[PDB]
This record gives C-alpha cells, sequence and structure tokens, in this order.
C-alpha cells in the first residue's frame, strides 16, 4: 500500500518528536511583561539582575529564567499589539510614589490599572505591583499631603500610614478578588529582594496553574 | 498646509475618471459565475473519485 | 432481601457504568486526549466499567445458589473482576503519583509526563494485574463458584487473601496519602512569602478536597479486607454482611467520574457543550 | 559537495574489512544514504539503506548476516562492515545521498567510491542493447522493460535513469520516468508505462558517450540493468 | 489654511460622481435567479502539530501543499493529501502575523514586530532551509507580505505605509503611502499588477505598481478593517471589518454594491475568501466559528462550525477542491 512514502513518514515523526522538545523547554524560561507610567521606572527595573521593535530581555535565578518582554515604546494601538500577549506567565507594573503632583501621574496610572486589571484578555492573569522612588516620598508628605491627589484622605502624613493608604487603595480595584490574585513589594534591594520576590509570586502562580492542569481544584 | 497641496492635487487626480454604471457591472459578476458554475468543486459536491480528501 | 439487594445490585451497576462510559465518551471525542491526564483517566474508566459489568452473576450466585453458566464462565468471569479491581487500584496510585511530580517537579518532570510513558505503564499495570490474578484461573472450578486450591486450602487461601491484601490496599495507601500529603505542606510552605496570603486562602479548600479522595478509598475497601481476614483468622462468618462488604466494594467505582471525571477542566467543559445541545435538543 | 570513501584494498578469502564515508557540506542527519556496488565489467547491484534517525536498515538477499551498516551521525560519517568474504564481492563501492519528501530527488549526489578486491520474487530490468554508433547531431532513444508494472497507485512512476561516463563516477539524469534533475539541460527527457520506457536525448555532444542505466524503487531491492553502451 | 473648501467641494463632487453611476441596487437584479441550496461541509483533514495559536496560512499553486506561522517559534509546511510534515523552519522573532508560499515553490516569507520580512529558500544543497533575505526599512510592525514573483515581494505595515521590494538588492524599489492609520492587510490580483490594501481609517485603496501613487479611495464602513481579497475577475474585491460586516466593493463604478449582517452577528471578522467561481463567500469571526455566504443574495447558505476557538486564517485553494482555517486551537482543517 506505499512504497517510498513510508520514508516520507519517519521524517513527520521526527519532525514532531522535534518540536515537542522545543516546546517542552520554553517552560523554564518564563515571560513577563513589564509595564509603567509615562518614563516612571521602566529603566531599573530592567536591570534589576545583570544576567528592534519591541524589547526582549533575559535574566537568571535558580535554574530559572526570566524574559522581561518590555512593551511600554510601541507606537500603536492598545490593543492591536496586546493579544500577542496571552498565556503569559504574569505581570509587572512599576509605579511612583510621590510623582502624583506631576503632568495627576497617580490619576493617570490609576486609570491605566483599571484598563489592564479588567481587560478581556487579563481575567486570569496575575499581577505583580511594585512601589518605586520610596525614600522621596517620605518627604513630598512631610511637606505635602497627598491630600492634593486624594483630599477624601485624612490621617497621618507619614510613611507607615500614607504608603499603606495608597497600597491598600490600589489592591482594591479588581473587578473580582477570586480568580486572580495582586501582590505588592517596594523598591529597597539589597542588589537581590524584589527579584526574589518575583521568584516567589511566579512559583505560586505556577503552582495555582498545575492545580487546574490537573483537575486538584 | 504642509500637506494640503499634494493632497488636493491627487483628490483631483480620482474625479478625474470614467464611472460606467452598477448595472453592468453585476450583469458581468453574474456571468463569470454562470459561465465557471460547472467546475466549482464546493458549489457543485463532486463523486469520492475526484475528491483526494 | 435477596430480591431487593438484587435491585439495588442493578440500580449501582448501571449507575457506575453510566459513569465510567460517559466519561469514555466526554474524554475521546470532545476533550481531544492528548497529555498523559486523558490517558490515565480513560484506562481508569474502562477498568471501572469492566469491574461494575459483572454484578448480576455474583448476584445470583447469592440468589440462585448455582452457577448456571458454565465452569469456563465461572473461571472467565471471576478472573476479570479480579483484574478490573486491580488496575483500577493501580490507575488510582499513578494518578497520584502524577500530580506529586507536576507541582513539585513542574520542570524535569517534562521528561516524564509524556503519552508514550501513560500507555507502556498502563501496559505494565494490566500485565502485573493477570500476573497476580492468575491463580485464580489456574484452581476455579464450580463447587458455587469459588477457589479450592490444594490442600492445605487455608494454606492457600489465606495465602491469596494477603497477596491481594497487600498490593491492592497497602502500597497504593502508603503511596496515596504520602503523595497527597507532600503537595500540601508545599503549598503552604510557599504561601506565607508572598506578599498577599491573609489567613490561608485555598487551602481550606485543598486541604477538604484531598481529605475526601483518600476517605472513600479507605473506608470503602477496607471493611472487604479486615473482615476477609476475620472471617478466615476467627471462623466466623454470615451472608448479609459480605453482601454489604461487596456492595461497597463495587461502590467505590461508581463515584470516581464525580472526583476525576466532571471535577477535570476539560470534563466541565467538553460537558457543558453536550450540556446546551441537549438543552436546544429537548429544549 | 564532497562524499569521500576509504577502506577498500586487497584481502585474503574468509577475512573481514571495514569501509567508511566522510560527508562535507550538508545536513547529514536528514539524508538517507546507501552503498551501491558496481564490478570491473558488468552493471550496478544495490546492498542497503539506513535512514534518517537509524531506525531503518535494509539489505539484498545476498547478503544479509555478514554485512553491517552503521552510521555516525555527529561526525558525519558512515560505516560498513564486511565478514566472511568472497570472490562475488570484489568490486567497487559508492556512497550516495537519498532524502525523501514530496518534491524531492533521490540519488542525486554520487561518491567516487573506493575497490575492493582478492584472489580465487525481486522485480527484473531487462536492458537488451550493449552498443549503439552514433555521430553528434544524432538524436537517440534507449529502452528500459520491466518484469512488472513499476507504476504505484498513487500516480506516480518509480523508475530512474542514470548515466556514468569513463573514469568517473554515476551522474543522475531523470527521477520517476518524467522528472529532470538539477545541473543538465533540456537535451535529456524519458517517457512511457508499465514494463516500457524510453529515453530521448536530442542534438547529442560529447560528455554523453558512456553507459546509461536504469533502476527501479517501487520495492526492495533494488535491480539494475546491465548496460546500454554509447559509442561512436 | 483655505483651502480646506475646496478639499470639501471636490468631495462634494465625486460623492455625485459615484453617485450618479447608481441605478442598480444588485439584490434588486438577482430576483430572478435560483438560489445555491444548502452547502453542508465534512472536516476532511486535521492537521496537528502546534503548540499554541496560529496567525496566518498560505496554499501552494499547486493545491497540494501549503504553510502556516504560529507563536510557538515555527513554520510549518504541509502534504495536506497524507497530513504529513515536510519542513519545520525555526524562528527568530515569535511575534509573527504573517505568511506566504511563493508560486514557484521555492521561497518562502514570514513576518511580524520585529518589521522584518525574512525570506527563506526551501531548495538548497546543503539540505536546509536557509534564510536568504532579512528585509528592513519599516518602522511598525509587518500585517502582510505577498509575492510577485521569486525576486519581488510586497509588504505592507503598521506605520500607514507599503512596499515593493527587490530581493538580490534589499532596497525599497517603491513605496505607497496616502494612509491616515495602521494598515492591516493586501490582496494581489490574478495579473500580478496592481494589488489592493485596506486600513484602521475605514479606508481602502487601489494603488498601481509600476507608476507608484494610488489610483481610487473607497469608504462605507463605519469601523475599522481587518480583511480583504478580490474576486477572481480581477475587478471586485471585499472588505471584512470588525463592525461584523462584510462589503463588497466594484473597481468600474467606485462603490460598495452588497452587505452581508444579520441583526443576530455583533463580533469582529478577521479573515475572508472566495472560492474559484465567486459564487461563495467564506468568512471568519471570532464567535469560535466560521461562515459562509452567496455573493450574489446576500444570504447565507451553510456554516463551518468545528472550532472550539477564534478564527484567525483561511484561504481556498486555486483548483477548487478544498478549503481551510487557521484556529488559536492550535489545530489546522481541511473541509471540502
Amino acid at each position: 500500500l506505499s512504497a517510498e512514502d513510508k520514508a516520507a513518514v519517519e521524517r513527520s515523526k521526527m519532525i514532531d518528536r522535534n518540536l515537542r522538545e522545543d516546546g517542552e523547554k520554553a517552560a523554564r524560561e518564563v515571560k513577563l511583561l513589564l509595564l509603567g507610567a509615562g518614563e516612571s521606572g521602566k529603566s531599573t527595573i530592567v536591570k534589576q539582575m545583570k544576567i528592534t521593535g519591541i524589547v526582549e530581555t533575559h535574566f537568571t535565578f535558580k535554574d530559572l529564567h526570566f524574559k522581561m518582554f518590555d512593551v511600554g515604546g510601541q507606537r500603536s494601538e492598545r490593543k492591536k499589539w496586546i493579544h500577542c500577549f496571552e498565556g503569559v506567565t504574569a505581570i509587572i507594573f512599576c509605579v511612583a510614589l510621590s510623582d502624583y503632583d506631576l503632568v495627576n501621574r497617580m490619576h493617570e496610572s490609576m486609570k491605566l490599572f483599571d484598563s489592564i486589571c479588567n481587560n478581556k484578555w487579563f481575567t486570569d492573569t496575575s499581577i505583580i505591583l511594585f512601589l518605586n522612588k520610596k525614600d522621596l516620598f517620605e518627604e513630598k508628605i512631610k511637606k505635602s499631603p497627598l491630600t492634593i491627589c486624594y483630599p477624601e484622605y485624612a490621617g497621618s502624613n507619614t510613611y507607615e500610614e500614607a504608603a499603606a493608604y495608597i497600597q491598600c487603595q490600589f489592591e482594591d480595584l479588581n473587578k473580582r478578588k477570586d480568580t486572580k490574585e495582586i501582590y505588592t513589594h517596594f523598591t529597597c534591594a539589597t542588589d537581590t529582594k524584589n527579584v526574589q520576590f518575583v521568584f516567589d509570586a511566579v512559583t505560586d502562580v505556577i503552582i495555582k496553574n498545575n492545580l487546574k492542569d490537573c483537575g486538584l481544584f | 498646509i504642509a500637506q494640503a497641496r499634494k493632497l488636493v492635487e491627487q483628490l483631483k487626480m480620482e474625479a478625474n475618471i470614467d464611472r460606467i454604471k452598477v448595472s453592468k457591472a453585476a450583469a458581468d459578476l453574474m456571468a463569470y459565475c454562470e459561465a465557471h458554475a460547472k467546475e466549482d468543486p464546493l458549489l457543485t459536491p463532486v463523486p469520492a473519485s475526484e475528491n483526494p480528501f | 432481601s435477596a430480591i431487593l439487594i438484587s435491585f439495588i445490585y442493578s440500580v449501582v451497576c448501571l449507575v457506575g457504568l453510566c459513569g465510567n462510559s460517559m466519561v469514555i465518551y466526554v474524554i475521546l471525542r470532545y476533550a481531544k486526549m492528548k497529555t498523559a491526564t486523558n490517558i490515565y483517566i480513560l484506562n481508569l474508566a474502562i477498568a471501572d466499567e469492566l469491574l461494575m459489568l459483572s454484578v448480576p452473576f455474583l448476584v445470583t450466585s447469592t440468589l440462585l445458589r448455582h452457577w448456571p453458566f458454565g465452569a469456563l464462565l465461572c473461571r472467565l468471569v471471576l478472573s476479570v473482576d479480579a483484574v478490573n479491581m486491580f488496575t483500577s487500584i493501580y490507575c488510582l496510585t499513578v494518578l497520584s503519583v502524577d500530580r506529586y511530580v507536576a507541582v513539585v517537579h513542574p520542570i524535569k518532570a517534562a521528561r516524564y509526563r509524556r503519552p508514550t510513558v501513560a500507555k507502556v505503564v498502563n501496559l505494565g499495570v494490566w500485565v502485573l494485574s493477570l500476573l497476580v490474578i492468575l491463580p485464580i484461573v489456574v484452581f476455579s472450578r464450580t463447587a458455587a463458584c469459588n477457589m479450592l486450591m490444594p490442600e492445605p486450602a487455608q494454606r492457600w487461601l489465606v495465602g491469596f487473601v494477603l497477596y491481594t491484601f497487600l498490593m491492592g490496599f497497602l502500597l497504593p495507601v502508603g503511596a496515596i496519602c504520602l503523595c497527597y500529603v507532600l503537595i500540601i505542606a508545599k503549598m503552604r510552605m510557599v504561601a506565607l512569602k508572598a506578599g498577599w496570603q491573609q489567613r490561608k486562602r485555598s487551602e481550606r479548600k485543598i486541604t477538604l478536597m484531598v481529605m475526601m479522595v483518600v476517605m472513600v478509598f479507605v473506608i470503602c475497601w477496607m471493611p472487604f479486607y479486615v473482615v476477609q481476614l476475620v472471617n478466615v483468622f476467627a471462623e466466623q462468618d454470615d451472608a448479609t454482611v459480605s453482601q454489604l462488604s461487596v456492595i461497597l466494594g463495587y461502590a467505590n467505582s461508581c463515584a470516581n467520574p464525580i472526583l476525576y471525571g466532571f471535577l477535570s477542566d476539560n470534563f466541565k467543559r467538553s460537558f457543558q457543550r453536550i450540556l446546551c445541545l441537549s438543552w436546544m435538543d429537548n429544549a | 559537495v564532497q562524499l569521500v570513501e576509504s577502506g577498500g584494498g586487497l584481502v585474503q578469502p574468509g577475512g573481514s574489512r571495514k569501509l567508511s564515508c566522510s560527508a562535507s557540506g550538508f545536513a547529514f542527519s536528514s539524508f538517507g544514504m546507501h552503498w551501491v556496488r558496481q564490478a570491473p565489467e558488468k552493471g550496478l547491484e544495490w546492498v542497503a539503506y539506513i535512514s534518517s534517525g537509524s531506525g531503518t536498515i535494509y539489505y539484498a538477499d545476498t547478503v544479509k548476516g555478514r554485512f553491517t551498516i552503521s552510521r555516525d551521525d555527529p561526525k558525519n560519517t558512515l560505516f560498513l562492515q564486511m565478514t566472511s568474504l568472497r570472490s562475488e564481492d570484489t568490486a567497487m563501492y559508492y556512497c550516495v545521498r537519498s532524502i525523501y519528501y514530496y518534491g524531492s530527488s533521490p540519488f542525486d549526489f554520487w561518491g567516487q567510491g573506493t575497490t575492493l578486491t582478492v584472489s580465487s520474487s525481486d522485480i527484473v530490468m531487462t536492458q537488451a542493447t550493449s552498443s549503439v554508433p552514433v555521430t553528434p547531431g544524432e538524436s537517440v532513444s534507449i529502452s528500459c522493460r520491466s518484469s512488472k508494472s513499476l507504476l504505484h497507485s498513487n500516480g506516480n512512476t518509480y523508475l530512474y535513469w542514470f548515466l556514468q561516463r569513463p573514469g568517473q563516477s554515476p551522474q543522475l539524469l531523470i527521477y520517476r520516468m518524467s522528472n529532470l534533475a538539477s545541473g543538465v539541460p533540456d537535451r535529456f527527457s524519458g517517457s512511457g508505462s508499465g514494463t516500457a520506457f524510453t529515453l530521448t536525448i536530442s542534438r547529442l555532444e560529447a560528455e554523453d558517450v558512456g553507459v546509461y542505466y536504469c533502476m527501479q524503487h517501487l520495492e526492495y531491492p533494488l535491480t539494475f540493468g546491465a548496460g546500454t553502451k554509447l559509442e561512436l | 489654511d483655505q483651502l480646506r473648501q475646496e478639499a470639501e467641494q471636490l468631495k462634494n463632487q465625486i460623492r455625485d460622481a459615484r453617485k450618479a453611476c447608481a441605478d442598480a441596487t444588485l439584490s434588486q437584479i438577482t430576483n430572478n435567479i435560483d438560489p445555491v441550496g444548502r452547502i453542508q461541509m465534512r472536516t476532511r483533514r486535521t492537521l496537528r502539530g502546534h503548540l499554541a495559536k496560529i496567525y496566518a496560512m498560505h496554499w501552494g499553486t499547486d493545491s497540494r501543499l501549503l504553510v502556516s506561522a504560529s507563536q510557538d517559534g515555527k513554520l510549518i509546511i504541509w502534504d495536506s493529501y497524507t497530513t504529513n510534515k515536510v519542513h519545520a523552519i525555526p524562528l527568530r522573532s515569535s511575534w509573527v502575523m504573517t505568511c506566504a508560499y511563493a508560486p514557484s515553490g521555492n521561497y518562502v516569507a514570514c513576518g511580524g514586530l520585529d518589521n522584518i520580512c525574512s525570506i527563506y529558500n526551501l531548495k538548497t544543497r546543503e539540505g536546509n532551509v536557509r534564510v536568504s533575505r532579512e528585509l528592513a526599512g519599516h518602522t511598525g510592525y509587518l500585517s502582510c507580505c505577498r509575492f510577485l514573483d521569486d525576486n519581488q515581494i510586497v509588504t505592507s505595515s503598521g506605520d500607514t505605509t507599503c512596499a515593493l521590494w527587490d530581493i538580490e538588492t534589499g532596497q525599497q524599489t517603491t513605496t505607497f503611502t496616502g494612509h491616515t492609520g495602521d494598515v492591516m492587510s493586501l490582496s494581489l490580483a490574478p495579473d500580478t499588477r496592481l494589488f489592493v490594501s485596506g486600513a484602521c481609517d475605514a479606508s481602502a485603496k487601489l494603488w498601481d505598481v509600476r507608476e507608484g501613487m494610488c489610483r481610487q479611495t473607497f469608504t462605507g464602513h463605519e469601523s475599522d478593517i481587518n480583511a480583504i481579497c478580490f474576486f477572481p475577475n480581477g475587478n471586485a474585491f471585499a472588505t471584512g471589518s470588525d463592525d461584523a460586516t462584510c462589503r463588497l466593493f466594484d473597481l468600474r463604478a467606485d462603490q460598495e454594491l452588497m452587505t452581508y449582517s444579520h441583526d443576530n452577528i455583533i463580533c469582529g471578522i478577521t479573515s475572508v475568501s472566495f472560492s474559484k467561481s465567486g459564487r461563495l463567500l467564506l468568512a471568519g469571526y471570532d464567535d469560535f466559528n466560521c461562515n459562509v455566504w452567496d455573493a450574489l443574495k446576500a444570504d447565507r447558505a451553510g456554516v463551518l462550525a468545528g472550532h472550539d476557538n477564534r478564527v484567525s486564517c483561511l484561504g481556498v485553494t486555486d483548483d477548487g477542491m478544498a478549503v481551510a482555517t487557521g484556529s488559536w486551537d492550535s489545530f489546522l482543517k481541511i473541509w471540502n
């Protein structure tokens, strides 16, 4: 029934094997997606670790390779290049604690966060949330309370109160809090604190995914 | 003014063309559809001989 | 009592059948078996269906008290029972190992978690099952369809009642509580240090849904494998007792799809499919 | 491209000997490989076939047991091992290429081959002619006939036409009875069906004089003609 | 400054032009034709091997081979009569939204967010599939690349431009401008002379190649555009927008003829195609299924629901005996 169409099958029975071996190996190179306000903190958040259109990235940590596809520099519509990022493992969000007065900025970041955390392609997509430029926020409120940008706030115009206020005001926009989670952290590295937080959060998300790829929910 | 002269020249380069009515175009379309309706393997399913799928 | 329990027997048999057959019909076409999961679930549903497709025979052996089917049948039915039971109890274990090596080894296990591995281990399961149950056919014949190995019958009888006890009750329970407890420890350890874990969340769910797939499997097959030892090391027995024990032993094989079936994402989706289809059909 | 062969020489009967192919210039790992053979003044005989992945091996009804084919993909090197030699195994051996996929061109690069000398249900393809005098400008048509239908039901015609000039090694000309290789002109062609096969030249010219051959790849083994010489 | 007035007067004149030539209402012409009937199709073949979404595909001129491009960094070639794999080409940028199969069968081409339509050679000694060229010059994201010969390709980019090129050199041999938004499509003609484009500005354009300048503009939508194809007679084409509507434009009357909609449809089109006789228009929606239409009566005649996710790509073959669909579920299909 077949003469030399039987060596054209020991070809398609090796091509598939090689595809698998090339698909059972992307996992260990996880895929993040940096974001940020207008030129706020997308500079050092990339170089936290030190190893053409859209930006790629690569940094290694305990046999885990992270690729941070920074996309905050592609001048097109928020949509036609965004569903190319579904299936991603997580999302990052870098915001400033004191730049709210410039132009305000906190409002723009809140609008962005709302447009993100309720997108059609980011329902089950978890989030991380950093809060950079903190040592300076200890002063901006010291002399200029946040009531400039949140007149409805009244309390200790200080770090351990105002900062927690902003944190709990940003950790509560998710219109659904059972499906996805939302983390928090601050940028005091010791040259290696934040990336550890990312490691922990990402392994937790990997778990929460496998525990649906195995029905154990 | 930066792009308000060549744009207008181009827009003028369009209006100056013959334009037939719609009925003749529809007729040509339906005629091309008829004269080839016999070799449309999807509009007229073929027997399982000339059907390598 | 015999008539009522025979009706109940038919009920149980047919409900199991429906369960572990609908499971196959779903996982075959609408779910599109690709990964090892769907390989193991199909094998398990098969085993369950076969173990369950032989109730009436023993239900008559309890009611008719004779074997109007022949000696060859008295061998084949019993052997088939044995092999279905054991392969089911081994498929549960291989599943409860497929998971430990999939949240705690989600990197290396890629080499293991493949379809070829699934198929070869399934074949090995059926092999081991046949090997451990052949001594039934080798010595079975109409008495009351039973086993009458040579003398001392007690030696052979209890020898076998302990060959099955171990290799169908202990190894699996010694590798299904463990591989269910090296999951919660992780899920806890790697929870506190995330930055969001208040009073534990999702552990209130994955500590309850885990101590439920280790309660039925150990409360159903225990009574049987303990009352056997009793009857064969104390010289006491009764009919309704063994009847209860048996109906339980064959009950675990009806509630499984409700655990390893409908609760799987693929199953949920592919079943919503036929659900809405029938809703459009008869409504 | 290159395909060199080594190992040939002179042995005593009964001994054993190895032959090695060395490739340079292609994806060895993606190519089947054969070992065709030729005697001093006779035709060609097939002897083996290894595939891509090494999970396929054939042999001739004459050699199973004492000839062992082997392949080392990293170092791009093929191997033949011989035990229990005889005098019917005195011949020249040729390392060859073969890739199979829709649109392929098997036997598209022959090597140069080694020489080995020593002291003292299969389809048949009938290549009758053994000499034909010609003069430039002459248009000829060579014949090859089979003992069975070569056309497989999938629409093809598994026949091949080869060539071999003196002091050289073969050079494919046609594959599947109609199709033409790459590296030759539109002077050559072929056609026929079911045990009738005619080759076709136009505007003859030197460098064409030699011994055209014939071959079928419908089912293993593989069988050759016997030499349709073409002299002036 | 004041020159914005002549623009409006010329627009009104062009409206009057392409309106005075309208007395037909095409649907009012075919009142006496016998309909197609009803069209059911069966999934003859299925093609697996992708591990993620696929974003486009293209058939070959022999009706038997085809090509696919996915996000797993792979470009695969299929023999659709045996579901076999001829070639699997690994990519450098996994953000892929285009692919092409050349007519001669020699070369293929990809393209994406990298702003480069890498061009690959299939028939090379050395037994492999090497990348012959990488063509740069854009500042957007390739949304479609289509050949003309083995040495002349055409690209359309999101930077509101299109381009004709030359491979052995690599330099834009032509540039096409006139858009006010992202271009997202392309279609070449059967005489490989004058192509057509359609952009997110709710507008399409009929170009020329030799000269370089636009020839006609086309409007009629109320939203953006996502797909476009011709009609065999190189005298019409069809646009598919995200407003759930698909439309037929002609090139001699400069107007639209029929509108293809139905109130029970809200989702957005992604791909469109015709048939060898131009009597049946295929359309791929985002409601996880596809559709089928009759290009002379506006009324559906079938459906091709066999997909568990979106339908991103689609394409009929030359001979006619088959059809195809690509889906985000990573399974290609072959109907007939």
